[PDB]
């Protein structure tokens, strides 16, 4: 309620058959239930107790049978019965019971009707959801059914790296489209390298652009995009790890981003780009760096797991490499540099 | 724990169970229906039991059918679940171009150097 | 040095689905193309020696040589090994089987066994591959009888016309001693036979 | 759906808190 | 269900029992005299239909009522024997056509059954033999390697 | 023969011919009951248990068509360190574009 | 939002029952709501870093009863201490209760959350920005240690070697030139650099470094040797 809108409602108010006609909870349904089976269990249980007092009367099988409330309140032995003459039958009673069988057969085939439809919608659904996962297994992406044993979850994380990162397919049923659901927390994610100078401002950077080959159906391309984001984060992971192994060389990791000093007092600074949900050559060198350190990257998946002393042997290794050969460069200009 | 072949057998013995028991109550339940639909004994009190019946068995058979539905969304599941794609989506088709590759790694690595021959 | 081991068997159809599906499971396939020959020691002394088991045999690497022109013993590296016999009450567990092994360099490894004493006995072929987890192997093979003596590449003689397929599950401890280094081997063993077992069903045997 | 349930507890331990001072 | 089971196992012997039960009186005398004093009898002896029960039935005789506005009403008795005939006979059938079926096989409906045949046990046998020859291959192949018996 | 794609196929037939039970069932006591034809009862209730026995059989058929594939019940656990071709294709590609 | 309108609702009735002033009561049960989800962030932020990063060197412990995170750090003792996470409640100024009057009142119940960490034999309270990622936080204090721990194997030195500390390290001198002595945050681990070639460092701090984390020794005395070993070679050049 506001002040304005009401005023306006107001405002617009002002500028305006005898007989009145006007046309659930689980828990609701569960009192409707309890109740019913309630008063079922309270008729029941009179019969029961007026039955056990008359055998009560001739049998032990009955004293035992009467409800202890009852058999405390009234003495055993109470009730009677004699031979008498049974009712005549009413012409109405049978007429009424033949009434109610014929309306129970046709409640009983109605409703197999409206079953049958609403089982049709049904596996229609279905057919709909598993056409689309056999598209997708025909493009030959494995498949598990999900911890929740509902649907089924993709494995986009199938090409390589490190971390294994599957998704459940799911119909968005209002826009009656399928849409892939991932534990992973970036909308976006991709891996920025960059060069600082003296005053901190960033003379380059590269971020690699994935190749988007042609995809068919939007499921797919959902897909690429979850891998690419799941490889991105196993990349900076993996670097980062680096970075505790090899703090002697400079490498520095500020909880926001690594970053490496250089020779004329820049610095690189390698980040991972993400959402929640002269100067030429030099771009050059950052597409460089990014595409090495890269395939460096997967070099490391190569590998099988099982000399130096270094700390870390399953420590991977992308910085290292890549700062080696910058720091040879490096010392032979400074070489030539005295030459000269 | 059990053989390879234990375990697969294992299995279909068990999905027939569950299926064999799903249709054999689908039949059971109409016969029982067609047992009780004649109103001759017409004893009213006899017939609203009877009432009852029909309506929780006809509900028992559609309960069966969905039974059902639950077996083959399984066996689609399983046949899912299969491993054996034995390939990967693959598209490639952007060029290499190596001998760039090494030009480019060269010309960096050398930047603002003299080189010279080979010896 | 002690090697524990598990196998099983692989028919031919269920092979190329063991494979496949083994490279889904565990770490890729590495070809390899084993040239073996054993040696029976000549002096058969009956009391001590016990020459029927610790009689020896020793291998090789044959991974591209043969297809390229003849095969050349010389040519190749070789390794000599001394693998005994299993040992028993294990029916419960992993198998237990001590074996030794030397790399051989620079010498006539034939002339050097039976100048030892040492005379042939039989000579067959291992083919497969081999996969990976951690420090726990897993060659799946076949056993081929050569055509001739170091014979060609193009024949590969087989042994049987089933042409079945043997499981073998590797992981090596140096020191018997060790019940902790057992304790893991041991564990490392189980992991991969679950996962192994959910793909074929494999278990220890003697020798 | 657990974070919202971590709030109910941050919220019933407020409670308690509240309660038995 | 269960519920179902025991409303059926009652009405049954209510029916067995019927004649004996409606030649049957009760009244109550002598020793409940001491509470005789209570309308806990009254409550417990009444045989009055419950409150929903009998608006029911008045609501299903309304019914009737507008059945006999389309009928006459000699016709309908004659009728409703017939059509309990006609369930007896679709009892029969159905019984006869289902025993007709074959039902715990696999693929083997009727026209299957003309077609192939297809067993399960049959298969499994064969598979067990399989990897049984299989397993001696292989014991005897192992003893081969460690000592020639090629 | 049959591809895996092919088979689950095969089962989305006879999943849509599956609430059809009902219905044939349904049909049948409707037809003696609203038209007194003892014949569209044998009809029907012919096409009920027809029905139903193409749905138990078919899918009973599936499961053996699984043993006999050999299917592992179980899901295999996938490994963790791959670098497979198709990524290190991706990969040459894009390092190559960028240099 | 509309469960804690219900329950609170609740609440405010049965404290009319009793007749306590309400503004105080829904301050005091809802700011400590508050800090309590605060509190929780932190933990499911620590629990995240102990999975993502931090693998080996991150361990939790979220506690009910009185809802309090403790996080351990360094899980391997260094030739112990733990950081504690706490609401508790701050008493009243005795100048605040003379000020408050009427509507700015002293009288609610009232509390911060506030952070000590536990360092062998002593407990140091840490002041805590309310704008604080559990990874910033954990830096912090990793680095504060640090600095203590560094400085205690500088004293123990050798007395003649000229050791400067400064850059969130330690400056060993050696012939106008400096060997860098630091801590990584998270391995809580030496790292010795060399000042002259920052980028490769000589074989023998590589060794050094291996050998202090190698704990079977003081890292002074390695030090010292790698000192006096760092002076001859460049001689004897």
């Amino acid at each position: 309620l506001k002040e304005e809108d009401l005023q306006k409602e107001l405002q617009k108010e002002s500028i305006k058959t005898l007989d009145s006609k006007r046309n659930m909870d689980s828990q609701a349904y569960k009192k409707e239930l309890i109740e019913q089976i309630m008063i079922a269990q309270t008729e029941c249980s009179l019969a029961l107790d007026m039955t056990s007092l008359l055998l009560s009367k001739f049998k032990e099988n009955s004293i035992e049978t009467i409800s202890p409330f009852l058999k405390s309140t009234v003495p055993p032995s109470s009730l009677q019965f004699s031979r008498s003459q049974p009712p005549e039958s009413k012409e109405s009673d049978a007429t009424l019971a033949k009434c109610w069988k014929e309306k129970s057969l046709t409640s009983s085939c109605k409703f197999l009707f409206e079953a049958k439809e609403r089982l049709t919608s049904v596996v229609e659904t279905e057919h709909e959801y598993y056409t689309e996962l056999v598209k997708v297994k025909e493009a030959s992406w494995p498949l598990f059914n999900s911890q929740g044993s509902n649907h089924l979850s993709v494995q986009y994380s199938c090409l390589g790296g490190i971390s294994l990162g599957l998704g459940l397919i799911r119909m968005k049923p209002e826009s009656k489209s399928f849409e892939v659901q991932s534990s992973l927390l970036y909308s976006q994610a991709a891996l920025k390298i960059s060069i600082l100078n003296k005053d901190r401002d960033e003379i380059g950077s590269s971020t690699w652009s994935w190749p988007s080959q042609n995809c068919n159906s939007v499921l797919l391309k959902d897909i690429y995009k979850l891998q690419e984001i799941l490889f991105e984060m196993d990349i900076w992971n993996s670097l980062l790890q680096e970075a505790q192994s090899c703090g002697n060389q400079g490498v520095n990791f500020t909880g926001d981003e690594i970053l490496v000093p250089i020779s004329d007092d820049h610095v690189v600074r390698i980040t991972l780009e993400t959402s929640s949900k002269e100067k030429e050559l030099l771009k050059c060198l950052c597409d460089t760096l990014n595409a090495i350190a890269h395939i460096l990257f997967l070099k490391h998946c190569r590998k099988s797991d099982r000399l130096y002393m270094a700390i870390d042997a399953n420590a991977p290794l992308i910085l290292r490499p890549l700062i080696f050969y910058y720091n040879l460069n490096q010392e032979s200009l400074e070489f030539q540099r005295w030459l000269k | 724990s059990d053989s390879f072949q234990r375990q697969l057998v294992q299995r279909t013995n068990t999905l027939n169970s569950s299926i064999d028991n799903a249709t054999l109550t689908i039949l059971s339940r109409f016969q029982d229906i067609l047992d009780i639909a004649i109103n001759e004994g017409k004893d009213k009190y006899t017939v609203a039991p009877e009432v009852y019946q029909i309506e929780c068995h006809t509900v028992s058979m559609v309960r069966a059918v969905e039974q059902l539905l639950d077996v083959s969304r399984q066996i689609k599941s399983y046949w899912l679940t299969n491993s054996l794609s034995t390939s990967f989506p693959t598209v490639d088709y952007s060029e290499p171009d190596l001998e760039k590759v090494k030009r480019t790694l060269t010309k960096l690595q050398n930047h603002l150097l003299e080189v010279s021959l080979i010896e | 040095m002690q090697e524990l081991y598990l196998l099983g068997v692989v028919p031919s159809r269920r092979f190329e689905a063991v494979v496949n599906s083994l490279s889904k499971t565990l770490d890729g396939p590495k070809t390899i193309l084993e040239f073996w020959v054993v040696y029976r020691p000549k002096d058969v002394p009956p009391n001590l020696p016990r020459q029927p088991d610790s009689w020896l045999r020793l291998c090789s690497n044959i991974e591209s040589h043969d297809e390229t022109d003849t095969e050349w013993s010389k040519n190749t590296q070789w390794s000599m090994y001394l693998e005994g016999n299993s040992e028993p009450k294990r029916e419960d567990k992993c198998g237990i089987r001590p074996v030794n092994r030397a790399k051989l360099t620079n010498g006539s490894v034939t002339e050097f066994v039976e100048k030892m004493g040492y005379e042939f006995s039989h000579e067959y072929i291992i083919q497969g591959l081999e996969y990976f987890f951690f420090d726990t192997t897993v060659r799946i093979y076949q056993t081929l009888i050569p055509s001739q003596q170091r014979s060609i590449k193009p024949p590969f003689h087989p042994m049987n016309e089933e042409q079945p397929w043997i499981l073998h599950v590797y992981t090596h401890v140096a020191d018997a001693s060790n019940q902790v280094a057992m304790a893991k081997a041991e564990a490392n063993l189980t992991k991969v036979k679950t996962l192994l077992s959910a793909f074929c069903d494999l278990k220890n045997v003697r020798l | 759906s657990p974070e919202d349930f971590s709030v109910v507890r941050a919220f019933m331990q407020s409670l308690h808190s509240s309660k038995e001072a | 269900n269960i519920l179902l089971s025991q409303i059926h196992s009652l009405s049954n012997n209510l029916a067995a029992h019927s004649h004996t039960l409606q030649t049957t009186s009760i009244y109550p005398s002598l020793e409940f005299p001491v509470k005789e004093q209570e309308p806990l009898l009254t409550t417990l002896l009444r045989t009055k239909a419950l409150p929903e029960v009998e608006e029911w039935e008045a609501n299903t005789l309304q019914e009737y009522e507008a059945s006999i506005s389309s009928q006459p009403k000699k016709k309908e008795a004659n009728d409703a024997y017939q059509k309990d005939q006609l369930w007896d006979q679709a009892r029969i059938i159905f019984m006869e056509e289902r025993e007709n079926y074959s039902w715990f096989d696999f693929v083997t409906r009727r026209q299957e059954s003309e077609g192939e045949f297809v067993s399960q046990r049959q298969l499994e046998i064969d598979r067990a033999t399989e990897e049984q020859n299989a397993n001696q291959m292989l014991t005897d192949i192992l003893s081969f390697m460690k000592s020639g018996k090629r | 023969t049959s591809s895996d794609t092919q088979q689950v196929q095969n089962i989305l037939e006879l999943e849509a011919k599956i609430p059809d039970i009902l219905s044939s069932a349904g049909k049948c006591i409707e037809a003696i009951q609203l038209n007194n034809s003892l014949e569209d009862f044998r009809k029907y209730s012919k096409e009920f248990l027809e029905t139903v026995e193409f749905i138990s059989t078919g899918l009973r058929r599936q499961a053996l068509e699984l043993e006999k594939a050999e299917v592992p019940v179980v899901s295999l656990q996938p490994k963790k360190r791959y670098a497979s071709t198709p990524l290190s294709n991706l990969i040459f590609d894009q390092s190559s574009k960028l240099m | 939002r509309v469960f804690i309108e219900l329950h609170l609702n609740e609440e405010i009735a049965a404290a009319f029952v009793l007749q306590k002033p309400i503004l105080p009561l829904i301050y005091n049960i809802l700011h400590k709501f508050c800090l309590y989800q605060r509190l929780n962030l932190l933990s499911q932020q620590t629990f995240q870093l102990s999975r993502e990063s931090w693998l080996g060197h991150l361990r939790g412990v979220y506690d009910e009863k009185p809802p309090r995170l403790r996080l351990y750090y360094w899980p391997q003792l260094n030739v112990g201490h733990y950081i504690h996470i706490f609401v508790n409640t701050q008493p009243i100024s005795a100048f605040e209760r003379t000020l408050s009057s009427k509507r700015s009142s002293c009288e609610y119940d009232h509390f911060l959350l506030l952070v000590e960490w536990h360092h062998d034999g002593i407990v140091e309270h840490v002041p805590l920005d309310d704008h604080m990622d559990a990874q910033h936080l954990l830096l912090l204090i990793t680095q504060k240690h640090a600095q203590l721990i560094l400085e205690q194997i500088r004293k123990e030195l050798h007395p003649n070697i000229f050791s400067e500390h400064v850059g969130g390290g330690l400056k060993i001198h050696v012939f106008d030139n400096e060997i860098i002595v630091k801590v990584n945050s998270v391995t809580g681990r030496l790292v010795l650099s060399s000042s002259a070639s920052p980028l490769s460092p000589p074989r023998h701090l590589r060794a050094a470094e291996k050998n202090i984390a190698l704990n079977t020794q003081p890292p002074a005395q390695i030090l010292n040797r790698l000192y006096f070993f760092c002076i001859q070679t460049q001689l004897l050049e």
